[PDB]
Protein backbone atom coordinates (compact mmCIF):
# COMPACT_ATOMS: atom_id res chain seq x y z
CA UNK A 1 0.00 0.00 0.00
CA UNK A 2 1.13 3.82 -0.62
CA UNK A 3 2.06 3.74 3.31
CA UNK A 4 4.57 1.15 2.58
CA UNK A 5 5.56 2.15 -0.78
CA UNK A 6 5.98 5.85 0.34
CA UNK A 7 7.93 4.75 3.68
CA UNK A 8 10.38 2.58 1.30
CA UNK A 9 11.25 5.42 -0.48
CA UNK A 10 11.79 7.73 2.47
CA UNK A 11 14.23 5.17 3.91
CA UNK A 12 16.11 4.75 0.33
CA UNK A 13 16.27 8.05 -1.29
CA UNK A 14 16.47 10.25 2.16
CA UNK A 15 13.24 12.32 0.18
CA UNK A 16 9.92 12.65 1.39
CA UNK A 17 7.42 10.90 -1.04
CA UNK A 18 4.63 13.47 -1.04
CA UNK A 19 6.07 16.31 -2.23
CA UNK A 20 9.37 14.72 -4.13
CA UNK A 21 7.83 11.86 -5.87
CA UNK A 22 3.95 12.56 -5.65
CA UNK A 23 3.92 15.34 -8.54
CA UNK A 24 7.36 14.59 -10.56
CA UNK A 25 7.63 14.52 -14.57
CA UNK A 26 4.66 13.17 -16.39
CA UNK A 27 4.37 9.56 -14.77
CA UNK A 28 5.31 10.41 -11.18
CA UNK A 29 2.05 10.85 -9.26
CA UNK A 30 -0.61 10.44 -11.93
CA UNK A 31 0.87 9.01 -15.13
CA UNK A 32 -1.13 8.60 -18.20
CA UNK A 33 0.52 9.95 -21.01
CA UNK A 34 3.79 11.60 -22.56
CA UNK A 35 7.41 10.59 -23.07
CA UNK A 36 9.07 10.51 -19.43
CA UNK A 37 11.31 13.21 -18.89
CA UNK A 38 14.08 11.56 -17.22
CA UNK A 39 15.71 8.45 -15.03
CA UNK A 40 13.52 9.33 -12.10
CA UNK A 41 10.33 9.49 -14.19
CA UNK A 42 11.24 6.10 -16.23
CA UNK A 43 11.00 4.75 -13.00
CA UNK A 44 7.57 6.07 -12.42
CA UNK A 45 6.85 4.52 -15.49
CA UNK A 46 8.28 1.27 -14.95
CA UNK A 47 6.41 1.58 -11.81
CA UNK A 48 3.36 2.41 -13.27
CA UNK A 49 3.48 -0.46 -15.52
CA UNK A 50 4.29 -3.10 -13.02
CA UNK A 51 1.05 -2.24 -11.40
CA UNK A 52 -0.54 -2.21 -14.76
CA UNK A 53 0.65 -6.22 -15.01
CA UNK A 54 -2.04 -6.63 -11.81
CA UNK A 55 -5.35 -5.56 -12.86
CA UNK A 56 -7.54 -8.01 -10.24
CA UNK A 57 -5.05 -6.86 -7.17
CA UNK A 58 -4.78 -3.13 -5.32
CA UNK A 59 -1.62 -1.74 -4.74
CA UNK A 60 -1.84 1.88 -2.87
CA UNK A 61 -4.08 0.06 0.11
CA UNK A 62 -3.75 -3.70 0.13
CA UNK A 63 -0.33 -3.65 2.80
CA UNK A 64 2.43 -6.47 2.22
CA UNK A 65 5.68 -6.45 4.50
CA UNK A 66 8.88 -6.66 3.76
CA UNK A 67 12.17 -6.24 5.86
CA UNK A 68 15.78 -5.61 5.53
CA UNK A 69 18.69 -7.99 5.85
CA UNK A 70 21.51 -5.47 5.89
CA UNK A 71 20.50 -2.77 3.02
CA UNK A 72 18.22 -4.75 1.10
CA UNK A 73 14.75 -4.75 0.23
CA UNK A 74 13.42 -8.57 1.01
CA UNK A 75 9.44 -8.67 0.44
CA UNK A 76 7.73 -11.65 2.93
CA UNK A 77 5.60 -13.81 2.18
CA UNK A 78 1.78 -12.87 1.91
CA UNK A 79 -0.93 -13.33 -0.48
CA UNK A 80 0.38 -13.55 -4.40
CA UNK A 81 -1.28 -9.92 -4.85
CA UNK A 82 0.86 -8.68 -1.69
CA UNK A 83 4.71 -10.29 -2.92
CA UNK A 84 3.73 -8.80 -6.15
CA UNK A 85 2.86 -5.19 -4.99
CA UNK A 86 5.87 -5.64 -3.01
CA UNK A 87 8.34 -7.00 -6.06
CA UNK A 88 7.09 -3.46 -7.98
CA UNK A 89 7.66 -1.06 -4.93
CA UNK A 90 11.01 -2.64 -4.25
CA UNK A 91 12.16 -1.67 -7.83
CA UNK A 92 11.22 1.41 -7.73
CA UNK A 93 13.11 2.29 -4.69
CA UNK A 94 16.06 0.86 -5.75
CA UNK A 95 15.33 2.61 -9.29
CA UNK A 96 15.01 6.09 -7.39
CA UNK A 97 17.93 5.53 -5.63
CA UNK A 98 20.24 4.84 -8.63
CA UNK A 99 18.63 8.08 -10.21
CA UNK A 100 19.35 10.35 -7.18
CA UNK A 101 21.98 12.32 -8.71
CA UNK A 102 20.19 13.52 -11.43
CA UNK A 103 16.58 14.18 -9.56
CA UNK A 104 15.91 17.75 -11.12
CA UNK A 105 13.88 20.70 -8.92
CA UNK A 106 12.78 21.63 -12.65
CA UNK A 107 10.33 18.91 -12.82
CA UNK A 108 8.29 19.31 -9.52
CA UNK A 109 4.57 20.31 -10.33
CA UNK A 110 5.52 19.50 -14.04
CA UNK A 111 2.48 21.06 -16.17
CA UNK A 112 -0.15 18.75 -17.68
CA UNK A 113 0.37 19.72 -21.43
CA UNK A 114 3.61 19.39 -21.90
CA UNK A 115 3.08 15.58 -21.30
CA UNK A 116 2.60 14.48 -25.03
CA UNK A 117 2.14 10.57 -26.50
CA UNK A 118 1.34 7.42 -25.75
CA UNK A 119 4.35 5.09 -24.77
CA UNK A 120 3.90 1.12 -24.25
CA UNK A 121 4.37 -0.66 -21.13
CA UNK B 1 3.45 7.73 2.02
CA UNK B 2 2.99 8.72 -1.76
CA UNK B 3 1.50 9.31 -4.96
CA UNK B 4 -2.00 8.61 -7.02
Amino acid sequence: SLLEFGKMILEETGKLAIPSYSSYGCYCGWGGKGTPKDATDRCCFVHDCCYGNLPDCNPKSDRYKYKRVNGAIVCEKGTSCENRICECDKAAAICFRQNLNTYSKKYMLYPDFLCKGELKC
Amino acid sequence: VIAK
